[PDB]
DNA sequence: TCAATATCCACCTGCAGATTCTACCAAAAGTGTATTTGGAAACTGCTCCATCAAAAGGCATGTTCAGCTGAATTCAGCTGAACATGCCTTTTGATGGAGCAGTTTCCAAATACACTTTTGGTAGAATCTGCAGGTGGATATTGAT
DNA sequence: ATCAATATCCACCTGCAGATTCTACCAAAAGTGTATTTGGAAACTGCTCCATCAAAAGGCATGTTCAGCTGAATTCAGCTGAACATGCCTTTTGATGGAGCAGTTTCCAAATACACTTTTGGTAGAATCTGCAGGTGGATATTGA
C-alpha cells in the first residue's frame, strides 16, 4: 500500500544545513514524530484560538498566535519570522 | 503573668484556621497592582475585566498553597520542620517547572 | 491624565500573607529567607499567565484582559480554573 | 504549474500540510497562508534540530546523525528542551551528568 | 404533525441531548455525528453532575447548611478518591484546601 | 442581546433528584458549569481523536464509549458506561 | 514475571541515572513502581487496540497511549 | 591481590551507562512482564515486536527519570543512598500519587 | 613518593547491515471555473472599567526576648559494594504454519440537507429566605507550678 | 495534679444580599421528505507473529569480606515564633465620565466545490560505505606501601 512521512523534506534540510551529513532510519524516525508532534499542538491552538475568538477559518494569523503560546522566546521569533517571509514570497510573484 | 503560648501552638492554630476556610490570603489591592504592573511590561495602556484579575489571585494563591504542601514534605523528608529555599527548590526541579 | 508609575508593587505581597498561605498548606515554621524566593516564585508563575492571557488578549484585537483569557492562559499551562467560565 | 512550497520557497510540503489541516477538524475552514505559514515553521524547527544534532555528530567523529546525537542536541539546548521536556526521544539516553556530592576525593 | 417529544425524555434523561448534539457538530471533533452520541455523552455528564452533587450534598448537611457552596464542591472532590483522580489538575475556586497536618508537627 | 447558554437548569434539575432539600449558591453552579464543560471537552475530544486514528469520520455512541473507558477511573467509568449504554438503548426504543 | 526484573538490571537503570549507592529495599520498591506504569499503559493501549477490533497491539498504539499518560514516545510512528 | 574500595566501580558504571543507549532490561524477561499483564486486560493478544520495544523504551525512559529524582530527594536527606522513602516522595511531588 | 593491577584511550583495519541509488505508477497537488459566504468595515448602544473622595478599623510593621530547632561533631553497628565462582536463562537465527491486518465490492442503514413549525431557555422582574455577622455561655486546651 | 488564662465550640437571633420562582419572547430543537455516504460484511491474500528448536555465552545468582555510610546521641548559638505597641493604607461605599466591548448590517475578497490535467512521492529492487567490534600498545588512574 503506501504511507507517507516527512522523511524526504527532514532529508532536503539536512543536506541544505550539513551537505556531508547523513540520517540513520531510526534517527529519521524521531524527526518525523517531532514533525507531527509540533504539527498537531500548533494546528490545535490555531483551533482553539480561532474558537475562542467564534471563527470558523484558521488563517496565519491563528497560527502565528499558536506559534507564540507554543514556542520558547528565540525559537518563537525566529519561527515568526520564518513564517511570515514564507507567506510573503508566497503571495507575491 | 502574662500567659504565652509555647512556639509553635500558635502556628497550629493557624493551619487548623486557615485550612478551615476559603478566602483568599493576600490583600486585594497590592494584589492588583502586582497584576497590572507585570501586564504592563508585556503591553502597554491594558485594561483589566474585575473578574480577571480575581481569576489571577484564586489560581496563584492554590499555585502557592500547594507548593506549599511539597515543600513541607521537603522539609520534614530531610528531618526538619521549617521549610528553607532549598526545599521549594527541591519541589519545583521535581515538579519540573525547572530541573 | 497620568496614572502614577508602578514599581515594587511584589513587596505587596508582605510576610504575614506568605506566612498564611504556608499555614493553608499545613507549614509549620518558616525560615527567614522563604519570604523572598516565595516572592521570586510567584513573580514567575504570574508572568507566564499573564504573558499568555495577554496573547489571546490581543489576538482577540481587544484592549481589555476578560476573565476567559485567564482561563485559558491557566488551561494552557495545565492549571485549569473553574468558577469563572462566564 | 509550480508548487506552492516553491512558491513560498520551502522544502516543506505546502500542499500536503493544507490537506493535512482541511482532514484534521481544526475548523471549518482553511486560509491560504495559513499552510504556508505552518509548512515555514515546522522547516525551521526542523533545521535547527538538524544543525544541532549535525554538530554533536561531528563532535563524535560521525556523519551519520543517529537518536544520541538528536538528544544531545536538544537536551544541550534551554529552548529546545523546554519545547520537547515532556518527550521521550528513543535510543537517545541521558546527558553525562554526576552531582558533586557523588564524586570522591 | 406529530407529537414534539425531547431526545432527552426519549432517553429517560435531564441533560440536554439537543444542545449537545450540536455543541458536537459545531465543536470541529469529526466531520459527522451519530445519533446516539450526543445520548451517550449527556447521559455520562449527568451521570457524573449527579455523582458529584450528591457528596457535594453531603458535606453541605454535615456542616448544617442547606445551600451547597465552593467549599462543600472541594470537599466532596478531594475525599473521593476517583474523583479526586479525575479533577487532580484542577481547581476550585474559593474552595480551600482539605485539613490536613504532617504526623511530626504535631505536638509530641 | 445574545443569549448566553449554560447547563444551570439541568444541574438544577438533576440536583434537586439527590437532594430535594438542598439548594446552590450561584458560585458553586459557576463551578458546575466549568465541570460539565470541561468533562465535554475530554471526551468529545478523545472521541475525535479515536475517530480519527481509524479512519472514520463520524463519531458514534461507540466512540463516546471507548473515550469514557479511557478518561474515567474505575469504578466511576464502569457506572458512566452503565448509564449511557441504558440511555441510547432506550433512545433507539423510540 | 515481575521478578524477571532482575537486581542487577534494576542497578543499570539506577546508574544510568545517576544513583552511586543503593539500599536493599528499592528492588522490590521498583517493580511495583514498574508495574503500575506498565499496567496504566498497557491498559490504556489494548482500549486502542479493542476499539479498533484488533487482536494484536500495535506500535502505534502504544504511542497514542503513552501521550494520552502524558509520556510522548518519539520514533515508532509518532 | 586487589580491589577498588567501595563506590569506585559504582561511578565507572554511572560514566558507562551514562553514556550508552542500549537497553537495560534483558529483553525477553520484559517480553514476557508485558504479556503477562496485557493478557488480563484482553486474552489471546498478539504484540508487533515494534510494540514491546516502544514500551520498553517508555518505561526504562521512565525509571531512569525517576531515578535522577530519587537521587535529588536521597541528596537532599544528605544521604547518598537512595530509599523506597526517596522514591515515594518524588512520585509523591510529581502527582503520581 | 614507589610499584602493580586493571582501566581507558588511540590508531588501524575489514566485513556487513544499513544506506543511498536507480527505475516506475497512482494517488495527491496544481488549474481554471462557478458559487458561497465568513467576518472586515462602518456605526453606535450601553456595559462596566478607571478614578476620585472620605472615613475607619483590620492588619502590616518593627521590637523585644528566649524556646527549642537546625547544624555540627562523634561514633560504631551494619548494610550494601566489590568480587571470584558456578551455572542456566537470554539471545540468535531458521523454519513453518497460521492468524489476521488490509482490501475489494457491495448496498441497506444512518447522516446530512433544506426549511417549516413548535417550544424549551434565557434575560430580567418580582418574590422569597439562608445564613453572615453579632453575642454571650459552655467546653476545651494549654502551660505554669 | 490541680488551676488560671484563653481559645474554641455552639445555639439563639433576623434583616440583606442573593437565590428561587414568575413571565415572556425568540433562538434553536424537532418534524419531514429527499439526497448522499459510511462503514459493516463476506472472501481472500500475504505480512509478520508465535512456536520450536538448539546451542553457546553471556549475564545473573550466591557467599565472603569489610569499608565507610547512616542514624543515634549530645551540645548549643542564635534563628524564628509569640506578644505588643503604633498607626498606615487596604476596605467599603457611592458616583461619574467615557473607553471599548458587543450587536447590527452591508459586501467584497477569499475559501469552497468541481472537473481535469500533470507531477511527485511511496515502492521494490539495485550499488555502496559508515562504523561496530577487535587488536595492540601506550599512558592513566587507583591502591596498597
Ligand atoms: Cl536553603
Ligand atoms: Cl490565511
Ligand atoms: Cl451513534
Ligand atoms: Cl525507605
Ligand atoms: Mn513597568
Ligand atoms: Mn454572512
Ligand atoms: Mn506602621
Ligand atoms: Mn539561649
Ligand atoms: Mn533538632
Ligand atoms: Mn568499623
Ligand atoms: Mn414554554
Ligand atoms: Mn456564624
Ligand atoms: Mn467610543
Ligand atoms: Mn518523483
Ligand atoms: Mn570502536
Amino acid at each position: 500500500s503506501r504511507k507517507e512521512s516527512y522523511s524526504i523534506y527532514v532529508y532536503k534540510v539536512l543536506k541544505q544545513v550539513h551537505p556531508d551529513t547523513g540520517i540513520s532510519s531510526k534517527a529519521m524516525g524521531i524527526m518525523n514524530s517531532f514533525v507531527n508532534d509540533i504539527f498537531e499542538r500548533i494546528a490545535g491552538e490555531a483551533s482553539r484560538l480561532a474558537h475562542y475568538n467564534k471563527r470558523s477559518t484558521i488563517t496565519s494569523r491563528e497560527i502565528q498566535t499558536a506559534v507564540r503560546l507554543l514556542l520558547p522566546g528565540e525559537l518563537a521569533k525566529h519561527a515568526v519570522s520564518e513564517g511570515t517571509k514564507a507567506v510573503t514570497k508566497y503571495t507575491s510573484a | 503573668k502574662p500567659h504565652r503560648y509555647r512556639p509553635g501552638t500558635v502556628a497550629l492554630r493557624e493551619i487548623r484556621r486557615y485550612q478551615k476556610s476559603t478566602e483568599l490570603l493576600i490583600r486585594k489591592l497590592p494584589f492588583q497592582r502586582l497584576v497590572r504592573e507585570i501586564a504592563q511590561d508585556f503591553k502597554t495602556d491594558l485594561r483589566f475585566q474585575s473578574s480577571a484579575v480575581m481569576a489571577l489571585q484564586e489560581a496563584c494563591e492554590a499555585y502557592l498553597v500547594g507548593l506549599f504542601e511539597d515543600t513541607n514534605l521537603c522539609a520534614i523528608h530531610a528531618k526538619r520542620v521549617t521549610i528553607m529555599p532549598k526545599d521549594i527548590q527541591l519541589a519545583r526541579r521535581i515538579r519540573g517547572e525547572r530541573a | 491624565r497620568h496614572r502614577k508609575v508602578l514599581r515594587d508593587n511584589i513587596q505587596g505581597i508582605t510576610k504575614p500573607a506568605i506566612r498564611r498561605l504556608a499555614r493553608r498548606g499545613g507549614v509549620k515554621r518558616i525560615s527567614g529567607l522563604i519570604y523572598e524566593e516565595t516572592r521570586g516564585v510567584l513573580k514567575v508563575f504570574l508572568e507566564n499567565v499573564i504573558r499568555d492571557a495577554v496573547t489571546y488578549t490581543e489576538h482577540a484585537q481587544r484592549k481589555t484582559v476578560t476573565a476567559m483569557d485567564v482561563v485559558y492562559a491557566l488551561k494552557r499551562q495545565g492549571r485549569t480554573l473553574y468558577g469563572f467560565g462566564g | 504549474a509550480k508548487t506552492r512550497s516553491s512558491r513560498a520557497g520551502l522544502q516543506f510540503p505546502v500542499g500536503r500540510v493544507h490537506r493535512l489541516l482541511r482532514k484534521g477538524n481544526y475548523s471549518e475552514r482553511v486560509g491560504a497562508g495559513a499552510p504556508v505559514y505552518l509548512a515555514a515553521v515546522l522547516e525551521y524547527l526542523t533545521a535547527e534540530i538538524l544543525e544541532l544534532a549535525g554538530n554533536a555528530a561531528r563532535d563524535n567523529k560521525k556523519t551519520r546523525i543517529i537518536p544520541r546525537h538528536l538528544q544531545l542536541a536538544i537536551r544541550n539546548d534551554e529552548e529546545l528542551n523546554k519545547l520537547l521536556g515532556r518527550v521521550t526521544i528513543a535510543q537517545g539516553g541521558v546527558l553525562p551528568n554526576i552531582q558533586a556530592v557523588l564524586l570522591p576525593k
